[PDB]
């Protein structure tokens, strides 16, 4: 269990895994016996990762008791789990930033569109006011006749 | 603009559950490959409960198949005579990632 | 050293799709980093002018970036209400830092290499921890948008400029505005302090009298939209000289590595090199076809880098 925890800590150090407002539950499901008593968010994530690996061992034992076919659980499975965790976290976060970037630009274009639409209201009335005086002056001069 | 604003305000919430969602998704790809659907759910349920007891945020509304693949990939897979099944969809995901 | 930019340019790097907001020099490596408004941070090799990579972790327009003393970590601030810390070895975001409501304007790392400061529209300055990411203390007293914030050379004194025409100097331990300066005609935008290479040059260039300790005291400089550059004394709080001649708003100011001349950029589409010692050098250099946003001076290499609105970053030789 200690070996799994140290592998998780070292490999997941690159990822953020930081929650400043993390709340420690009263009954923490402690898997790693050497986990700090007030565990951080990063430590909690690694603790869950270790628990996931030990879950498969219990699952395989359940099949053997029932008489089903079981496959060996090896550290390579744990390495695959953390590799997938690192890749999925980077992929999901990167897509979210790109998606929100495009949405932020799109909304900015919309708010500039409505602003220019309001600008057209002021342009329209200036054109209308100029038209009213133009025909009024044209009629007045055309009537000097 | 209404839909984009709604998605923009929830962006902060979505970023909070990335660690929990990815952890469940990574475990499913690496571990749940060999087992049948009956225990793929059992393994997922046990992991989800542990995250809940550890106060780790994760989205419980989206399906794992929906999370790990897009509609275009699923449509392309169906064009390759992939059966329209959740377990078959999960298997195709593991054959890609 | 008499390093001076020259009208001929060397490389005109244009890879940004949005106006460039700031440019910095890597402390040790031959790396020049530029931040723009397309939420991307681009890395350049100023010696050969080759685009290296981009850091697209940010959401909205990136405002200010800063390195550390060792050049190992890169701190970034953007309009997405967050501070992002970058690991420069692998070029990934290792810690995203929230809070500090609304568009964050400036960010800097004290020479301690352990704490980070930031400024935003929320009329306050927040001090953070690089290791953990928790804002232990917050600076309040500015009544408007705080634009640009710099620390000292030993992580004890911090100056911040805001739209409220006030340049307030803060203290780490006491968290009080030791000196408040409210004398600028129009909005103050950029500030920078004085390295130890220039303290001696100020004494006889202004006639200032040494105190009982004899040390001239910490020095301040503030650039404002009123087309005036004014350098200030942190210890006392009075002016020594005002630099006038910029046609438009000034956006970036800093001291020459030798601490003898003044280099600044302004919205006048030109870069002005001014001498405060004798008012002899008033070199005005056309830099960009559009507004010039920020500039930087290499500590040892004879290179200067300027960022502009025209999506182009230029590097000038120093001779």
């Amino acid at each position: 269990t200690e070996a799994l925890y140290q592998v998780g800590k070292e490999f997941t150090s690159k990822m953020d895994l930081e929650k400043p407002n993390y709340i420690v539950p009263d009954y923490m499901p402690v898997v790693y016996d050497k986990l700090p008593q007030p565990p951080s968010h990063r430590e909690a994530i690694v603790n869950s990762c270790v628990f996931v690996h030990q879950t498969l061992h219990q699952a395989n034992a359940r099949l053997a008791k029932r008489g089903g076919r079981t496959m060996a659980i090896t550290p390579r499975h744990y390495l695959d789990f953390i590799n997938h965790y690192a890749n999925l976290f980077h992929e999901k976060r990167s897509e979210l930033e790109e998606q929100q970037m495009h949405l932020n630009v799109g909304l900015r274009k919309i708010k500039e569109t409505v602003d220019q639409v309001e600008e057209l209201r002021r342009d329209l009335r200036i054109k209308s006011q100029e038209l009213e005086v133009k025909n009024a002056a044209a009629n007045d001069k055309l009537k000097k006749m | 603009r209404e839909r984009w604003e709604k998605t923009s305000e929830t962006f902060k919430n979505q970023m909070s559950t990335i660690a929990g969602d990815c952890l469940l998704s990574a475990a499913f790809i690496a571990y749940a490959g060999y087992f049948d659907q009956q225990m793929r759910q059992n393994l997922f349920t046990t992991w989800s409960h542990h995250l809940q007891q550890a106060n780790i945020q994760f989205r419980t509304d989206i399906a794992r198949t929906e999370y790990l693949s897009n509609a275009d990939e699923r449509l392309r897979w169906q064009a390759s005579s992939l059966p329209a099944d959740d377990l078959c969809t999960e298997n195709a995901i593991m054959l890609k990632r | 050293k008499e390093w001076i930019p020259r009208p001929p340019e060397k490389y005109a790097l244009s890879g940004h799709r949005s106006p460039v907001t700031r440019v910095i020099f890597h402390p040790v490596f031959s790396v020049m980093v530029s931040a723009s408004e397309d939420a991307t941070i681009k890395v350049w090799d100023y010696e050969t002018g080759d685009f290296e990579r981009t850091l697209k972790g940010h959401t909205d327009s990136v405002q200010d970036i800063s390195f550390d003393h060792s050049g190992k970590l890169l701190a970034s601030c953007s309009a997405d209400m967050t501070i992002k810390l970058w690991d420069f070895q692998g070029f990934e975001c290792i810690r995203t830092m929230h809070g500090h409501d609304h568009n964050v304007s400036s960010v800097a790392i004290m020479p301690n290499g352990d704490h980070i400061v930031s400024a935003s529209r929320d009329k306050t300055i927040k001090m953070w921890e690089v290791q953990t990411g928790y804002c232990v203390k917050t600076f309040t007293g500015h009544r408007e948008w705080v634009r640009m914030v710099r620390p000292n050379q030993d992580g004890t004194l911090i100056a911040s400029c805001s739209n409220d025409q006030t340049v307030r100097v803060w203290v780490v331990a006491t968290k009080e505005c030791k000196a408040e300066l409210r004398e600028h005609e129009h909005v103050v935008e950029c500030i920078s302090w004085a390295p130890e290479s220039s303290y001696s040059s100020i004494s006889e260039a202004t006639g200032s009298e040494t105190k009982k300790s004899g040390k001239p005291g910490p020095f301040l400089l503030s650039g404002s939209r009123d087309k005036t550059i004014k350098m200030w004394d942190v210890s006392t709080g009075m002016c020594l000289m005002t630099l006038v001649g910029h046609d438009n708003w000034v956006r970036g100011v800093l001291f020459h590595s030798g601490g003898k001349f003044i280099l600044s950029c302004a919205d006048d589409k030109t870069l002005r090199v001014w001498d405060y010692k004798n008012k002899r050098c008033m070199k005005t250099l056309n830099a960009h076809e559009h507004f010039v946003t920020s500039l930087d001076f290499h500590k040892t290499a004879p290179y200067v880098v300027t960022g502009s609105v025209d999506q182009t970053v230029k590097v000038w030789e120093c001779r």
